[PDB]
């Protein structure tokens, strides 16, 4: 299952 | 650094378009607009991931939106029904998934004109039993009988305004529970020390703003229009 | 910073002439992603070339295969011609059945 | 025993050429399973390995859905590593990102992964601990710190002690006639003299499942990693790698030479000759 | 979706008084508490980390297997009297995250004040008529169950000028026979 990326640098 | 909205209250007829505006300094790439009905949290409407782009909600019909700058987004209500009534909120956040900050939100009540009516205000003056007992002397304010629930009472004690020993009421009555088109009202005290009530050359009044139609609105009725008026009572130091 | 691809050209079975294979083009460990990789026959571009989709190893460095299907003949020639930023003309590196 | 479930993705800006392009891969130990390609028309998450062909429409729509996320993610952090470096927007750049879970064999959760790299180089990376953060860079410093404040090493350590090894169990089952198999190397030998005196033997390794082998060259002091020439492990393209190293040597002094190849679907370790 | 206590809270000053929430997408990525006073815009107050997440007198615990979150606030005040948002942030079918703002629950701090329950008759400064019943400090109640006679929402003020959190309900009728001890 694929990660959950939203934040930012 | 903040969520900045207008207007803070409107009136619409059946039928009348209207655009809510909102805009954010906070350099912020997402931005939302929610409504929020009693009995019911809130509920999405339109949203923007980023400029140029915009996305549905969970209530989009019957408004639609527009991304105008990184800092500008607004929603417009292209023909106003009855269902439509409700505290819209602007927000904004840094992108999907980031806290929103929220906007002041503005106050919409789509009926039929003719419903309009201003506050009818009355100040009350302080009993003399509370005055020898207590040595505090409370006004009241008593602002009756506004449908259209857009109201920013005050209270100025000799031309000044006075944000201290004030406590207007957290929430507007309904005169009637029951009903849908009822008429509200409002109150609102003031405390002051025994021997400033009885100081004659002290002057209060309680000014009840209100926020009703505007001045292009057609007024078919053998009353004056409600205007966005300023209806005031006051007393002087008996 | 930059890393020029290592290149190898292979059959997936050892080369019999007269049996079906294939010819891959296996370049691994450059940077930056963009690559040209050609496969040649007697010297001419295949057209119908495949390739992996894109990955890297973990120094980050990428990795990517091309292949092709194909039947091995004793005189005939296949090649892999592969041009990169760090390439000022493109590389070519024929096909050995020994390597 | 252990076995790996990784991601990869590259972001490439394109200035003048668009929205940058955005390339996801997933990985089973050494078999990919899946892929998304931002270039591609479908939009879609989209199956690599026949195992993974049978997921319903949920896991489609939801794997779409979070890749898709990624690619937008990862646009703006290259529009943001832009401004870190006070770089212009001539000229590509390039962001990966390496993320996953080494569970082990029925041991259960081992490790997991979450790195980033700008231009080629290390960014920042999740800890063993993964609750804290390796910058790599001042510039990465600064997004340690915005992370740090965030608690999101929390957020990544729920996903690698909980998601990531949720599915990559899953994977491993619906695969186990796929992944769980060991393929040998397939082992031989060629002899091609170079010159008169000289002969340059080279052994090869062949159909190896699992990319991990050794292959050593011994003379009669059982090791001579220095005159040894050893290629790149490389995909043959129907799920097998291959492998082979090379030897000078003397002619007439072949059978001093001695090649060793260790691979895990060797019950022991093979010794070829001539 | 998002669940929380159906509320209202009715505590005294000075109660540690708790939240209960719960969400049902185990996907959901992160969990913050956001406040509302009445008749305004919502705000957040922390963020539900799991780890524990405590400011002051709020602290806030996130049950990750039992998807359930809790609110903690000690040493109640007037000035905590608000609606108190359960908010998750959760991956959307799409490739979008947003965020679900759960019903709330309502929080109704009154005051531990005098033992002067009392109404006074004020006068209005032009009607004859027209008369306007106060009180001081209560037993919440709305109990006027009469079919004219008006009552606000007690309002709970917090003087520190005067020094006196003040706790008083206005209350009206149109009618000429209004006795305020009969409201």
């Amino acid at each position: 299952n694929y990660n959950y990326l939203y934040r930012l640098f | 650094a903040g969520v900045t909205q207008t207007p803070k209250f409107q009136v619409l007829k059946t039928g009348q378009s209207m655009t809510l505006q909102c805009a954010q300094d906070m350099n912020h790439n997402s931005m939302y607009w929610y409504r929020q009905d009693p009995g019911m949290g809130l509920r999405l409407i339109y949203y923007s991931a980023s400029e140029g782009t915009t996305d549905k909600g969970e209530v989009p019909n019957g408004y639609n939106v527009s991304r105008l700058n990184k800092r500008e987004f607004s929603l417009r209500l292209e023909s106003a029904a009855p269902s439509q009534t409700s505290v819209y909120f602007c927000a904004s956040s840094e992108t999907g998934g980031y806290e929103q900050y929220f906007g002041p939100g503005t106050r919409l009540t789509v009926t039929d004109l003719k419903n309009v009516f201003p506050p009818e205000v009355a100040v009350f003056e302080p009993s003399e039993a509370e005055i020898s007992h207590t040595q505090k002397a409370t006004l009241v304010c008593l602002a009756t009988g506004f449908y259209p629930d857009h109201v920013e009472l005050s209270w100025w004690v000799n031309g000044k305004e006075v944000h201290s020993g004030v406590c207007t009421d957290p929430q507007p009555l309904k005169e009637q529970p029951a009903l849908n088109d009822s008429r509200y009202a409002l109150s609102s005290r003031l405390r002051v020390s025994a021997t400033f009530w009885q100081n004659p050359r002290n002057h209060f009044r309680c000014q009840v703003q209100f926020y009703g139609l505007s001045e292009n609105d057609e007024w078919t009725q053998d009353r004056a229009k409600p205007v966005t008026q300023i209806v005031s009572a006051e007393a002087w130091g008996r | 910073i930059q890393r020029t691809p290592k290149i190898q050209v292979y059959s997936r079975h050892p080369a019999e002439n007269g049996k079906s294979n294939f010819l891959n083009c296996y370049v691994s460990g450059f940077h930056p992603s963009d690559i040209e990789v050609d496969l040649l026959k007697n010297g001419e571009r295949i057209e119908k070339v495949e390739h992996s989709d894109l990955s890297f190893s973990k120094d980050w460095s990428f990795y990517l295969l091309y292949y092709t299907e194909f039947t091995p003949t004793e005189k005939d020639e296949y090649a892999c011609r592969v041009n990169h930023v760090t390439l000022s003309q493109p590389k070519i590196v024929k096909w050995d059945r020994d390597m | 025993g252990s076995h790996s479930m990784r991601y990869f993705s590259t972001s490439v800006s394109r200035p003048g050429r668009g929205e940058p392009r955005f390339i996801a891969v997933g990985y089973v130990d050494d078999t990919q399973f899946v892929r998304f390609d931002s270039d591609a028309a479908s939009q879609r998450m989209e199956p690599r390995a026949p195992w993974i062909e049978q997921e319903g429409p949920e896991y489609w729509d939801e794997e779409t859905g979070k890749v898709k996320a990624h690619s937008q993610t990862d646009r703006e952090n290259l529009r943001i590593a832009l401004r870190y470096y006070n770089q212009s927007e001539a000229g590509s750049h390039t962001l990966q990102m390496m993320f996953g879970c080494d569970v082990g064999s029925d041991g259960r959760f081992l490790r997991g992964y979450h790195q980033y790299a700008y231009d080629g180089k290390d960014y920042i990376a999740l800890k063993e601990d993964l609750r804290s953060w390796t910058a790599a860079d001042m510039a990465a410093q600064i997004t340690k710190r915005k992370w740090e404040a965030a608690h999101v090493a929390e957020q990544q350590r729920a996903y690698l002690e909980g998601t990531c090894v949720d599915g990559l169990r899953r994977y491993l089952e619906n695969g186990k006639e796929t992944l769980q198999r060991t393929d040998p190397p397939k082992t031989h030998m060629t002899h091609h003299p170079i010159s008169d005196h000289e002969a340059t033997l080279r052994c090869w390794a062949l159909g190896f499942y699992p990319a991990e082998i050794t292959l050593t060259w011994q003379r009669d002091g059982e090791d001579q990693t220095q005159d040894t020439e050893l290629v790149e492990t490389r995909p043959a393209g129907d799920g097998t790698f291959q492998k082979w190293a090379a030897v000078v040597v003397p002619s007439g002094e072949e059978q001093r030479y001695t090649c060793h190849v260790q691979h895990e679907g060797l019950p022991k370790p093979l010794t070829l000759r001539w | 979706e998002v669940e929380q206590d159906p509320g209202p809270f009715n505590v005294p000053e000075g109660a540690t008084v708790a939240f209960n929430c719960t969400y049902s997408n185990s996907a959901s990525q992160s969990f913050f508490w956001y406040r509302q006073d009445c008749r305004k815009e919502p705000k957040l107050l922390m963020s539900v980390y799991s780890s524990g997440n405590e400011d002051g007198r709020f602290t806030a615990q996130l049950n990750r297997a039992s998807q359930y979150i809790s609110l903690l606030i000690r040493d109640s005040k007037l000035s905590d009297s608000a609606t108190y948002l359960c908010v998750v942030n959760a991956h959307s079918g799409a490739g979008s995250y947003q965020l679900t703002f759960g019903k709330g629950t309502k929080l109704s701090v009154i005051p531990i004040q005098n033992p002067d329950p009392a109404v006074y008759q004020l006068r209005d400064s032009k009607s004859s008529d027209k008369s306007v019943c106060l009180f001081t400090d209560f037993t919440n109640v709305s109990q006027s169950k009469d079919s004219d006679v008006y009552i606000t929402d007690k309002c709970v003020l917090d003087m520190r000028s005067m020094d006196f959190k003040s706790n008083s309900a206005v209350a009206w009728s149109n009618k000429s026979d209004f006795a305020c001890a009969n409201a």
